[PDB]
């Protein structure tokens, strides 16, 4: 749960 | 967490260059 | 005795095969190097997107979208080195490679959107799914092979661009 | 051979977070790639041995050195970065770097001289040990966070940009 | 996913013997590098698929210009060579190759046409398959102790070299 | 049979 | 776990000595030539000195190896401060490279006696310990006296001649 | 093995 983990999450969903 | 094969490649594909 | 990655083989050869191509020379001062490699890389991600996973739907479109922009480009590029070219040979082969790259272009985006609808979905049969791959391996290998081509027909019509090691 | 574990865990896992990365066109990533190793070695002279006083001491200023290389490469991503939040939490993450090396430095020397004296203690040998291997833990953690930081604000560069790093997978061996 | 255990396998012996070594100079290694990618990728190819056919054939042409290489660097460094024994037991190994990859490509061809087809039988098909693998198997095997003798003729050059390859193995992350 | 890590080293240093 | 039975330090000299010649092309600079193979000899060593089945004689060879580089970089250093016209810059070039022929000479007799020592029963931890000490200062200054030579050598470059494009 | 082992044995041995 960083801004890497975040931006991730949002480009798999 | 740490990274996958298809996350890595999701970072390469939009990071601008 | 694993696979190593899960990825469509023939369109990663055929990322590869492009990449061997430009790898050879700088790209300081010539786009069309600087373009095919980004293709290279675009198709290579392309191998793995179309075997799916969260993200790959969309991400499937926008990689195809790009290839299609790097299209354009290395196209518009190769009808600017025809022009300076004195020879009618390489002049006129040149043209009848690079004039092929943008329908291919296309065809590959309309087919990538294909595959991106049906990834994920079970209302999909076997043989529309199979076809749908197919369609899309035989652009992907073509746009490869013209662009490979393109980027030879350029440096024999160089006699303007950079072609150093 | 024993060396001392939880340096080179910190090593370890700053080298995962790096080596799956190309380093061309990317000094951060061979800057962390060069300090994963760096503590590799420092994992090793810190138990003492022939030559380790002066490794250490060089040891650390290498670290200091590609520190340096991550901070500043961090504030230009993050000088071309739309996204407020990345940016203010990169540029928190990578500004604590610089004090950390230093102490580094610091600790290093002192850890470097007591190798081989007798005069020392077991008890301020160990400290002075658990000191180092504290700093290093943070430093590796860091520049690890430092990475992926970068990974998120290369996403949100503005279009006009003025400096941006290359993020390209290396290829394995089997493509 | 399901590949061919046995291509992939040898695929990997090869690879194993050239990974240490830096091919920085040494165009034998680079060669034998590249041929046990193609190889790893033919393992995959053979299983059929789409764009399995051109492909296949494209790789036995790459698997083919690569042998070549391989074979006209080898009698370079055993032209070098002082020790008849090493000399003759290169060059016996490593004129082998060509005609080992030729009947790869006309293997591959064969393979390639029978995948989608129906009037092909299956004991045609599987049969067709274990030449491909047997040739596959002795072409990465012929590599492989090329590789080794090739290792041995450069210690034995005469000093009045000609021709010479690198040999220097590649640094570990941690060193 | 496989070289180690010591019997690359050699190598190395006794290849020309 | 650890990754190689190496005497770190020795490494370190080294990569040390690796990193500063890496920068330039050794096309035509021997000077670059001879550095990258005494830091791969160097190398070799932190490996030697630990020992095993062939150790001996090659720490015996690796040693006169690094003797014969090194005296290459003396040589050639020489040449670049006849033509150096800067007072301070061939002074501190004849300063440094002058002393490599002796710390070579100190490297080979010690590795000559850390090579007879090693799969030894009759010889203490002590003397065992003490001859690593020296072996490894003696290494230890020899990369950096190389490093600053090559460093030296381009500054006094400013024109026998060398090539430093990187 | 071949060629290859028996320089590694003789410089081993």
């Amino acid at each position: 749960m960083d801004d890497l983990d975040a931006l991730l999450a949002d480009l798999e969903s | 967490s740490n990274l996958s094969e298809l996350d890595r490649l999701l970072l390469e594909l939009n990071a601008v260059q | 005795l694993g696979s190593g990655e899960v990825i469509n083989q023939p369109m990663m050869m055929a990322a590869r095969q492009l990449h061997d191509e430009a790898r050879k020379w700088s790209s300081k001062g010539n786009d069309i190097i600087a373009a095919a490699k980004r293709m290279a890389l675009l198709m290579a991600e392309m191998s793995r997107l179309v075997r799916g996973g969260s993200g790959t739907k969309r991400a499937l479109i926008q990689c195809a979208k790009d290839i299609a922009k790097a299209s354009d480009e290395v196209t518009r590029l190769a009808k600017e080195v025809a022009k300076q070219c004195t020879d009618k040979r390489i002049r006129t082969n040149l043209l009848q490679v690079c004039e092929r790259i943008p329908t291919i272009s296309t065809q590959l985006k309309i087919l990538s959107t294909v595959k991106a609808t049906m990834l994920g979905r079970t209302n999909i049969s076997d043989e529309e799914s199979e076809q749908a791959t197919e369609m899309l391996v035989h652009n992907a290998q073509n746009l490869m092979q013209s662009v490979k081509e393109t980027v030879r027909e350029a440096e024999a019509a160089s006699i303007t661009l950079r072609w150093v090691r």
